[PDB]
């Protein structure tokens, strides 16, 4: 994980926002086709960060996009493209 | 007479080796093949007769060759085409004759 | 189905079309697998050689949340996301077909109800929308500072055209802003549409002449065919009438959208009625909730809609789903989703239902400035109604709480007002 | 209510419309007083000064029978009769708004469901009816002595219009008689309407050329507005498309009536689907029942109508209601009165939803030649479909009872039909 | 005879207090009070004439009151109307008569 | 200014539009205030009484990023976001008028060049976009897996219609698919447009007859007047012409968009030309960069577009930008943001300007199969060109690096192609 | 190329077309050969077989004069002649593509411009030219003895319809002759075009009633499509407006030539805005100078044109080009060629940009009576601005020098005008 993503997820968690991730290959990515990733059911920063890095490792060489979720509103509040295949 | 066709027609009649090379590129491209035949060939006529399915669980060219040779044996007076299609792209990426009567 | 149509983790995109279910699965059917199915039968329907020439994954309904219904048994809340591409541009009928067309028949679900839909700002923009909206409509009418009163001419049928213009004449000239056709008045043989329209137009002309304020009547043009609609609407536009009537339920969304696009082209307002409304949202166990319809209509286009008399919670939920530009997601109000709208002009709600003139303080505190209130009848009666409105407004602008002192205000208005006294007595 | 409305001693006339309701009163509300209320909410609603200018009794809908439901408690039928002057001529939408426009919402009834209507002759014959009629339809396709075959392309979405034609073509060439566009496919970004139409027409013509048999597809013409739908349909006519497909519930009836009339003028078969009917009719106790909808549509006009995969008795009941010229009252099949159409032609029922071709012999024995069926997929596949049809019909004709002999027929047929041999192994 | 106008026109002539109170109303909600007049009243005539500004820096009702007094002094033979705009909502939630010739 | 317009803390929304300016301020004007002044210019310009009747904040361009250009002095990028209400739906025109209506005319910036825009999906959804798309164009033309060959008719002027169709035929029969009307040819007195249309039509038909390729000619329809452009357009479809050509710069955007829409209604491909562009883009330090123009057109709608003979990297950037559905921000290729289309279809790129067919392999590699190459003219020459293309694509299929082996390929192809051998000899 | 395209001894025929190029070649390239290349690229481009089938020479662009720029290095002036044949009739667009279609892509010129064109009188007469002309305009409006005054309504966006027309009324009543939109303001979400016409017409008619002077606003009818624009302009005439607005760089020349024909046919004034002119004129090195565009536009047809606040010689040059029938060549003023117009009427200049009424007496000096002054604003300000207009014209007519006495005129006028005193005190 990069410093700038770490500081992002920090800010996200501090507000009380949940964490989600979505993955897709370079073709899927082109077609704006994302897929669900395994749940990060933890509000602790360490556990979130560890599960993010595990998910990144899971999907080597595929686009990964990080997001911010307000559970009360059930709606998106932030978009961000964290990783790319190269 | 001077009758050509869509793709690779102006090169020498494509031969089993070069068919194999082209089939291989099609395979590693990941586009699941389709073969197709007819009695005649009309541009204004969009659709030909596919070879009873498209091939989806394709590992080797040599099976595609066997099928083409079969569909010659049944339709030796018809034209046989190979077509390749990207789903993700939603674009027909390959379409070239492999037989003439 | 679960393994491909149930995506608990799935975060629904800004551009998605989000849909909120309340379903009750048949015994033996788990909630999760019920939601997966509900997803599947609404978008795909289920190894045909045709499928692998396609991107199935790209168009799938991703059911991303299921949650049990509070304080009730055998009912769960499923949220399904749908790509924006799944639905045709300009077409309410399209999204309706794609959402609420087939999954309604899926035997395994005992009981099924879609409740909300998040209309992404993008698919919002696309529509002609309403023809004038709240504020432009108020300006065209010159009417500000109070909700727009309305009265239903009676009897529903039988009246001659000439008498139908007598009735409009009195009701409007008493001081009332518009008068509405009965939905069962279109061309009927004792009253032919052209004569109705002519006569009414005369009557509004006189009434507006002698009061000097905007008058209109919701002259229904619902005709069996587009051509006939268009003819009655054109000839109405020759008459200087500010508004018409269309029954979007019983006419249809397509007819409505044609009419509205014409009206926007034509500078004439648009009224809607909801005949059969109950047929779709009444039961507590099945249907689509009236909010999504009001939202759909505003989408398709209209300047006026009925919302009833006054559940109040979700009532004002949909009032807000048809008035504001921005509303936050609220469960308790029915607003299952957050709703951004790119400044699309809002719509004016039409309270109705024999509104019981004395009930009006709460009615106004509910509906505020921006609304239309409609009376299920004589010129003094409208005089008293107008008086009372102005007074109630007046008191609300003072800071007094209409709730508490509604009878007291109506009273205060009563002593100088004969006709308001004659009414309050009744 | 029970005093004026309720006229069990009244004689209904041939000039009057009847409506059938299965209604369960709210507790405290007796059966009779509820049936009167149901009469009231739909005819007159409920004193003003416009009342005495009219003859009120001229314009009252009359309930003339109540009885409790067999095998159910507190459920009764209010049989209700109406004048002829009430309605606009030839207006489905008008009638709908007259009857069902206010009755569904009144609290006094817990689960009302509109079961069946009886349209008077004089009113019936003001329409155009279905654009040709089963007999002319069958003359135009030139196909006799057997039901017809539709297939709905799969998968629902992502297919290129080029693939979409290519799947059509396989469908028809293997011996199908129709492909059907899906109600959702109207202009999606991944298929725009016009390309699709062009490629379907080319595919139809080439399938015709190879096969030697007339071919038709159900081109969707539901379009967001009247102008799109008009253009679209014109374009299809330009390609000589004998048949089209419209959705009527979301689109409504006004627009379907326009399309039917235009098609009357232009020779064009009108296939129909019922998308969103499951909203309105699935629930047993509340809603409106599909035969009403079918009867309204058959007034408006449509060559085809879907009626379900399949109560088998109520199914044939309203099947009959949509095919034959005059039907009698049959409660065992759900038919409640005796109807006359006075030479307005029939509409084909269509079967869908996994018709399971080893269930084919039951399908024929249920309906027979005067219907259409729809399979859920290849040229060989459609050839086996075809072979099964033709063996089934043959065996029917021979006097062999299908019901018992199905799997033997299919067998025998498969012995000489390798393609049917595969379809039976699967 | 009976000529009406859009809001409060029915009621008895607003005395100063109720005009003030409503100004106040506008003030809490930030409807800066816009004073305009015309020499007659016909519904077709959308537009009237402003009294040289809208009173954006109004800290009190009495200032607008006193303005309208000036206006009456100069065009007492004319009708005076007052409006308030929700620039945030872009909506005219207010318009009503406070004077008649 | 910088206080009011420059907010480095603001996050751009998906609902906001972005504009990239490579700006060098006038001496004495700091970069930050310079960006402030730019932001002020393009939306608001910069008091009056009217000003406090609105919400300035709702209508405020925001610059959230300024940075000095690497390896340049006094040069910086202003990235300025823009709300979702400033513009009208579906009008390139209004856009350019808002962004570039006066910003270019300001004093403080010595040169300003608009590098990039980023449309919000909401606006992207409101146009019609390209009539068919790349995919659908390839479907109509039935040609797949390679780029497209076009040749322009020389000399640009003087040729008689008879001559001009001779040359057409020869270019086409020799194996080129497309023929280009040199830009200035519209109706010149030596060549009346209508006689040109007919002769092309009859040459293309007969070419198609001999060759057994679908042909197409590029038919410039750009007209003095809207009526005239339309007429010539009807008469082009009336001969079954599948493709036409128009100018979006010189003729403009309202005409192009009207033509695209009509084409959409009439099933005709629409090629574009870029004429007058290099008054706007040649300057690296002032004007507009062609990625913006392309992007605007691809909103407007057009099948093809010129993109140059070939910066390589920036080429690829805006190339992939006009073909690809979603693109990432990358500065090396000149793409400053991450974009999505929400499924608006692609445009083929076009190159021209003396393509030197022994340069073909690099051209195929850099472009690929989705492009069209346009060549500055005999049937043998077309034969050689087509051959060299077919050999190149084959070889690329083989996995042979094009760059290294182009010359050996061409030679091997020529050893059996006397046409190509001769083409090589020169 | 020089031996083909450099003819120093060539006399241009009056039937030719002369275009003046400022150019800086690449190092090494001689100036004469560079200008030969610039000639060749546009008239012929460049060998092919077809070329000898025509008269090469007849279709050539002849460099007959080249000189360096006085007091400048690596710069020169080219004059090129083009035969009348090469061009279409009535197509400004054709002109722009021939002259400036591709030449600014030619590599060897480091920088290029076109300074001026001389349109042969023959080629002139094919265009309809301005719809009415200065004199016909000035008669129909009735306005004499002064230049005209305009107030661009502010704020550009956000303003509601109702408020919009309010402010139009105000400012118009103050004594201003017209009002404009910002070029940006046609149908933004906050504001719909049709309602805005309707409001504006009410305001104008009220102004014209009270003031007793022809009033008008500049009605931006630019629309995404020729159909829309036609629509909006037809509508605007229905209401009885005298003038409209439209924008040529943005929307397109063709749409202009259309709109000018239609308004010519329907007796409506046309005003023009020049948004993006900066993107073609600003720099001193590369673009097309504004004068050329103004020349082209008056050809196309218009009644007003923005011309800047006000190099002063250039301003006076092209305003006179657009004003007078005959102009004599003047390189100090930048008029490269003698021009005639065979009495084709002129166009009204427009200057805007917060014109500083203190500088207004200079502006009357510079421009002369036949002009329009726009003002980037309330009823009293508009009165003070009119009375200053007076005072300055009157003084001019007294024989007092405007430039020397501007301050004395203004103040003396203000001694009797509170509104102008107030203005001046700012």
């Amino acid at each position: 994980l990069s410093s700038e993503v770490i500081t992002q997820v920090r800010s996200l968690l501090n507000q009380g926002y949940r964490i989600g991730t979505e993955h897709a290959d370079k073709r899927r990515f082109r077609t704006s086709s994302w897929q669900p990733c395994a749940p990060i059911q933890s509000t602790n920063e360490r556990q979130v960060l560890s599960e993010l890095e595990n998910c990144l490792s899971e999907h080597e060489g595929e686009y990964v996009r990080l997001l911010g979720i307000d559970t009360n509103t059930r709606s998106r509040v932030f978009e961000a493209l964290i990783q790319r295949p190269d | 007479k001077e009758r050509r066709f869509e793709t690779f027609s102006y090169l020498p009649p494509l031969s089993d080796r070069q068919i194999a090379a082209q089939i291989e590129y099609m395979i590693e491209q990941g586009f699941h093949p389709l073969i197709e035949f007819n009695e005649h060939s009309n541009p204004e006529e969009f659709y030909w007769t596919m070879w009873k399915l498209p091939l989806f669980d394709c590992k080797s060219p040599q099976q595609v060759l066997d099928e083409v040779r079969e569909c010659r044996s049944e339709y030796g007076d018809c034209y046989i085409r190979v077509a390749g299609f990207d789903n993700i792209k939603q674009c027909q990426t390959v379409s070239f004759i492999v037989h003439r009567p | 189905y679960k393994l491909t149509y149930y995506t608990p983790d799935y975060t629904p995109k800004d551009t998605d079309l989000l849909a909120a279910f309340r379903f009750s699965p048949q015994p033996g059917v788990p909630a999760d697998e019920a939601g997966a199915a509900i997803a599947a039968e609404s978008s795909t329907g289920t190894t045909v050689w045709t499928d692998l020439l396609t991107d199935m994954d790209r168009y799938k309904g991703k059911c991303y949340h299921i949650e049990p219904v509070q304080g009730e048994e055998n009912s769960y809340f499923a949220f399904i996301a749908y790509p924006l591409d799944l639905f045709e541009e300009g077409s309410v009928t399209n999204i309706l077909t794609s959402i609420v067309g087939n999954v309604f028949g899926f035997k395994a679900i005992r009981s099924l109800r879609l409740e909300d839909i998040r209309f992404p700002v993008a698919l919002v923009k696309t529509f002609q929308g309403p023809p004038h909206g709240i504020q432009v409509e108020r300006d065209l009418l010159n009417k500000y500072g109070r909700p727009m009163l309305g009265c239903t001419i009676k009897p529903k049928l039988g009246l001659s055209a000439k008498n139908y213009g007598r009735a409009v004449y009195e009701c409007l000239r008493g001081g009332l802003d518009f008068t509405k056709d009965d939905e069962n008045i279109n061309s009927q043989p004792f009253q032919r549409w052209r004569d109705r329209f002519l006569f009414v137009a005369d009557a509004i002309h006189k009434s507006q002449a002698e009061t000097g304020e905007i008058k209109g009547h919701y002259l229904n043009v619902t005709a069996p065919t587009c051509e006939e609609m268009m003819k009655r609407a054109e000839f109405a536009k020759e008459l200087g009438m500010p508004i018409i009537m269309h029954d979007f339920l019983t006419a249809g969304f397509t007819a409505n959208t044609t009419l509205a696009k014409w009206c926007r082209d034509n500078g004439v307002l648009l009224h809607i009625h909801r005949a059969m409304h109950a047929v779709i949202d009444r039961q507590r166990n099945h249907g689509i909730h009236f909010r999504v319809l009001a939202k759909c209509l505003r989408l398709s286009g209209g300047d006026h809609l009925h919302s009833g008399t006054v559940d109040k919670a979700s009532t004002l939920g949909f009032v807000d789903l048809m008035r504001e530009d921005h509303i936050e997601a609220d469960r308790s109000r029915g607003v299952f989703f957050t709703q951004d709208w790119a400044s699309m002009p809002g719509v004016l709600p039409v309270a109705s239902g024999g509104i019981h003139v004395w009930h009006m303080p709460a009615l106004v505190e509910i509906f505020g400035d921006d609304s239309v209130l409609q009376f299920g009848g004589n010129a003094p009666g409208a005089t008293a109604n107008r008086v009372a409105l102005e007074a109630c407004v007046q008191a609300r602008n003072e800071g007094r709480d209409l709730y508490r002192e509604g009878g007291d205000i109506l009273r205060e208005a009563g002593k100088w007002s004969p006709e308001l006294a004659a009414a309050l007595d009744l």
